[PDB]
């Protein structure tokens, strides 16, 4: 009556609990914007607020366009430039050869705003803000960032060209 | 190629296919270097360069 | 026993499946053979691979009669049993006798009160290589089914322009020497299949001076069989025809035994297709 | 439980099922007593096992026979084989082995088709 | 006999047609394409 | 097929030919029967129904 | 033993009381579990036979390719293994090198053959049946549960007559034939 | 109209003579097919390796 086919009480790896590699074992849908049409972006009216990035500052100084006047040149109306603390740190960690561009980009006409994230992947900080609030316009010259904020709906992108600036998606430049 | 026998033959075959794949492959999957922990590999390369 | 044949057919089918999925592998190994034979660029997939370039020692050490016949091609001379359809007719009886005489190692079986599975299993129990079953219409022979027994293949031919030997002439008796064979104009892999089944249907290993010839010629997808005796003259070697003549034509081909009716069809004559008149062998 | 036993009998293409259980000493074949099998010249051939052995051993049991398929003589040989193997099985299961053996000896000495059938498979040369 | 002759003829004519069409389209293919890519090689350089 | 032809030798004059049904399936006309007078037999590539209709293109 | 916290973990990276480097994934245990076998010694002896086969294939590789010794010997070994039952496909001598597993031998074992032929229901139950003595190989029965069986006896494995198992089977099909007292 | 099949060939005199001259040509070439019965030092270190592998092989079998 001793139970037939008994076996030594071994240790599983596919079932047990004390293995650290075996220890690891209401939907959400973000809505589309009230301030976004199909593609019109009904919200933005002048004045505008722009976000400046490291590539934008670089090509700005390499083509000699002063910041605020070049912005008025591009946009034909009133606009305010903003940089984020992550972007400032990005220029800083680029460092000693571009310190003149740093001393330029720090100017008390540029009202810097503060971020709260680990890491300084300024691409991530930018795109998280712009999918967060849909009212900034974004100036840069990175190709990948250009493609991404092209993929997003209803956000005008702004880059350099020749000796002036240009914008991509804005339905009212003129 | 017939009187070759054993370890010699194995290393020859490896080197032949190595070049014949290196001429058109991606260099990573051509020569993936085999794994070894860091201090022992660095000790080996130190002794060899010495 | 019957279980042994069952799992035999199982293992044969599995080896066929593995053969299919290893064809391409055989191609890649042949390509690598050629590359090592002459140093050249090696192309993309096999170049990037690691398992092939690792296991190619045994593979380099690696490296034709069809498989259903493969073990006993030219060792055990085959035995054939020829039997008649059902409640036979007398003209058919004479002609089936003539077929039994035409082949060597042949025995005849009248069939009344039999069933196909009982017959085929009894023949397998006895131990017999190859089987021939005849069907007729109104005296005229028209249909013939050949089977090879250890779950081998079957072929079904029609046959039309038959003349019995006695109704050629009241001549005499044949010699029944182990004959010879000639195969003309065979092209396709199907052609190789049918010459293989008929070669293993004949006797195996004939002499050097045997004096009976049996032909097989493809004349527009109608296999014409004749049979002649020859005696070698000095300048024009004379052939005397003897034995029946008839026009034979394939129409289907099964990979099982004839009792199955639902094995794997490895060929089947298409009739109502747009290009039926058009192709040869199709 | 009821001490019971079951057997089969088989000519060329017929089937004879035979239940054998303890009872009052009767026979039943297809819901009809065995004075009424049909062919009336082979009724004695059906009777053959009983008249071979005796009658008391069939006075203390109960048979129930049901046959399907086949033709006349085939059914008849089927019933006789079924009755034979059923009686032998009942004796083997519930009474003495010595009685089973003397039964088997008397049967097979008479005619072996009672205890084993021959399904006639041909002989090809 | 009529059957064999008519069908043999039809197969003959279908083969004829296919060969002729393949010839014409392949001639024009290779030659006119050689001209078109000669001009591509020039217009890239112009 | 029953009502395509009138006489047996007429059937045989057309024998061995290609015939499609209005359903769209193929077949061939082969031989003449005996006991009726115009009927012939044919083989299709699939089971015909009853309500079908057979036609024969000719020029 | 604590789910010990951050700093003490980053100090005690390499400690592990459960799985060591040397018991490579507890491979022996996992295969033992999948095929319900009884002794660690059974696993390790199957390991040794596998290892000797692979050293043979390695020296056969180290021989030059076109020797008829090499060809004939490797082909003969492939006959031996294909009739033995361990490896499936006779053609890839790579699969001589690379497919030969203790899993393959242990699945050629007896109870896996029962689960193959759908005799028993699952493998542990098959081990119960072979231990209890209801299943015979040809003319004699088996009590050592760890029987190896080639193809030519896979053909003859069956249940023993006048077992209550065969009784239940033919009773459900309504075909117990108690002249044989099956 | 549109026919569908190759009718069965009427064997005639000239076809038989074509076949005759085929068989006779193959006779006077004497090339006819059949299935004939299936029929059936080196180096120091190589003999060393053969010896070792053969001993090991026998032990393994
Ligand atoms: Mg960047
Ligand atoms: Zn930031």
């Amino acid at each position: 009556t001793r139970k037939f086919g008994l076996v030594k009480r071994t240790l599983n790896t596919k079932k047990d609990q004390r293995l650290k590699k075996n220890q690891e074992n209401t939907r959400n849908i973000p809505q589309v914007s009230s301030a976004l049409f199909f593609q019109y972006n009904q919200a933005i009216k002048p004045p505008y607020q722009v976000l400046i990035d490291t590539n934008f500052i670089n090509f700005s100084i390499q083509k000699k366009v002063d910041i605020v006047r070049g912005m008025m040149d591009c946009l034909l109306a009133k606009c305010n430039p903003l940089i984020t603390d992550c972007v400032m740190a990005e220029l800083e960690k680029l460092g000693p050869k571009y310190r003149i561009a740093l001393k330029l980009a720090r100017d008390p006409r540029i009202k810097r705003l503060s971020c709260s994230h680990k890491g300084t992947y300024a691409d991530d900080c930018l795109v998280h803000r712009v999918l967060q609030h849909k009212c900034y316009i974004v100036a840069t010259n990175d190709a990948g960032l250009k493609q991404r904020i092209r993929k997003i709906p209803g956000i005008p992108l702004m880059s350099v060209g020749g000796h002036a600036y240009v914008i991509e998606k804005l339905p009212d430049v003129f | 190629d017939d009187q070759v026998i054993g370890k010699a033959r194995s290393r020859t075959l490896e080197m032949r296919l190595n070049r014949l794949s290196r001429v058109n492959g991606h260099q990573d999957k051509i020569n993936k270097l085999e794994k070894v922990p860091m201090h022992i590999r660095r000790g080996m390369i130190d002794k060899h360069v010495k | 026993m019957l279980r042994r044949q069952a799992r035999e057919r199982r293992e044969y089918l599995y080896r066929k499946a593995q053969e299919l999925q290893d064809s391409q592998l055989q191609q890649k190994r042949q390509i690598i053979k050629q590359a090592l034979a002459q140093g050249k660029p090696l192309p993309k997939e096999l170049a990037e691979d690691e398992s092939l370039q690792k296991d190619f020692r045994y593979d380099q050490s690696l490296k034709q009669v069809d498989d259903e016949y493969a073990a006993t091609s030219g060792i055990m001379d085959p035995r054939i049993i020829v039997t008649t359809s059902r409640d036979p007719s007398t003209r058919l009886s004479q002609f089936a006798k003539e077929i039994k005489l035409l082949f060597p190692n042949a025995v005849r079986l009248n069939r009344g009160n039999y069933v196909m599975p009982n017959l085929v299993d009894a023949c397998k129990k006895s131990g017999t290589t190859d089987l021939v079953v005849l069907h007729e219409h109104r005296g005229v022979p028209t249909s013939l089914t050949i089977s090879h027994f250890p779950h081998g293949p079957t072929a079904q031919f029609s046959l039309h322009n038959v003349v019995m030997r006695h109704d050629i002439i009241n001549a005499g008796n044949q010699s029944e020497v182990n004959p010879h064979l000639i195969f003309d104009n065979f092209t396709t892999a199907l052609g190789k299949r049918v010459v293989c089944i008929l070669k293993h249907l004949f006797n195996a290993g004939p002499k050097k001076d045997s004096e009976r010839v049996i032909t097989f010629a493809n004349r527009g997808d109608f296999i014409s069989v004749r049979q002649h005796v020859y005696v070698r003259t000095r300048e024009g070697v004379e052939i005397a025809e003897v034995g029946p003549r008839f026009e034979m034509r394939l129409f289907e081909l099964r990979l099982g035994t004839l009792e199955n009716k639902d094995a794997d069809v490895e060929w089947q004559l298409r009739r109502f297709i747009r290009t039926a008149n058009k192709k040869d062998y199709l | 439980a009821v001490p019971s036993v079951q057997t089969f009998g088989k000519k060329k293409s017929a089937t004879a099922v035979a239940h054998v259980k303890a009872g009052k000493g009767l026979i039943k074949v297809n819901g009809s007593p065995i004075t009424l099998v049909e062919p009336e010249i082979l009724r004695f051939k059906v009777y053959e096992p009983l008249l071979l052995v005796g009658l008391d051993k069939f006075s203390n049991i109960d048979i129930r026979v049901r046959v399907t398929g086949g033709g006349h003589v085939s059914q008849v040989y089927a019933i006789r084989q079924a009755i034979a193997k059923g009686l032998v099985a009942y004796h083997q299961k519930y009474v003495d082995e010595q009685s089973k053996n003397e039964l088997k000896k008397a049967f097979t000495s008479y005619d072996r088709t009672l205890l084993i059938a021959d399904s006639r498979r041909p002989e090809p040369k | 006999f009529e059957a064999r002759q008519r069908i043999e003829e039809k197969n003959k004519e279908s083969s004829d047609y296919h060969a002729k069409m393949a010839h014409i389209v392949n001639t024009i293919n290779t030659e006119e394409g050689a001209e078109k890519n000669k001009y591509e090689r020039e217009r890239k350089l112009r | 097929i029953k009502d395509m032809f009138s006489s047996a030798m007429e059937v045989a004059r057309f024998e061995g030919a290609q015939i499609k049904t209005v359903s769209g399936i193929r077949g061939e006309i082969k031989r003449a029967l005996s006991k009726p007078e115009g009927h012939y037999r044919a083989a299709f590539e699939d089971k015909i129904l009853m309500s079908d209709i057979v036609i024969l293109r000719s020029w | 033993v604590r789910k010990l916290k951050h700093h003490e973990q980053k100090l005690l990276k390499k400690v592990d009381f459960l799985e060591w480097k040397q018991d490579q994934g507890h491979r022996d245990t996992q295969v033992m579990r999948t095929y319900h076998i009884q002794n660690r010694e059974d696993y390790h002896k199957y390991n040794r036979i596998c290892g000797d086969i692979r050293r043979l294939a390695n020296k056969l590789s180290l021989l030059p390719p076109t020797d008829p010794f090499r060809r004939k010997h490797e082909q003969l070994l492939l006959d031996k293994l294909y009739a033995m039952g361990v490896l499936t496909t006779k053609s890839k001598i790579s699969d001589l090198e690379n497919k030969v597993t203790v899993s393959a031998i242990c699945r050629r074992r007896l109870p896996v053959i029962m689960h193959r032929l759908k005799m028993a229901e699952t493998i542990q139950d098959a081990v119960k049946f072979i231990e209890q003595g209801h299943v015979r190989v040809g003319p004699n029965l088996i009590n050592d549960p760890a029987y190896l069986v080639t193809r030519n006896m896979e053909d003859y494995v069956t249940w023993v007559d006048n077992s209550k198992i065969k009784k239940t089977l033919l009773r459900y099909r309504n075909q117990i034939d108690d002249f044989d007292f099956s | 109209f549109d026919r569908t099949a190759k009718p069965v060939p009427v064997i005639t005199s000239e076809v038989t003579e074509s076949l005759e001259d085929m068989i006779r040509r193959r006779i006077q070439d004497s090339n006819f097919d059949d299935l004939q019965r299936r029929t059936l030092a080196l180096s120091e270190e190589l003999q060393k390796a053969h010896s070792e592998i053969s001993e090991l092989y026998a032990n393994l079998v």
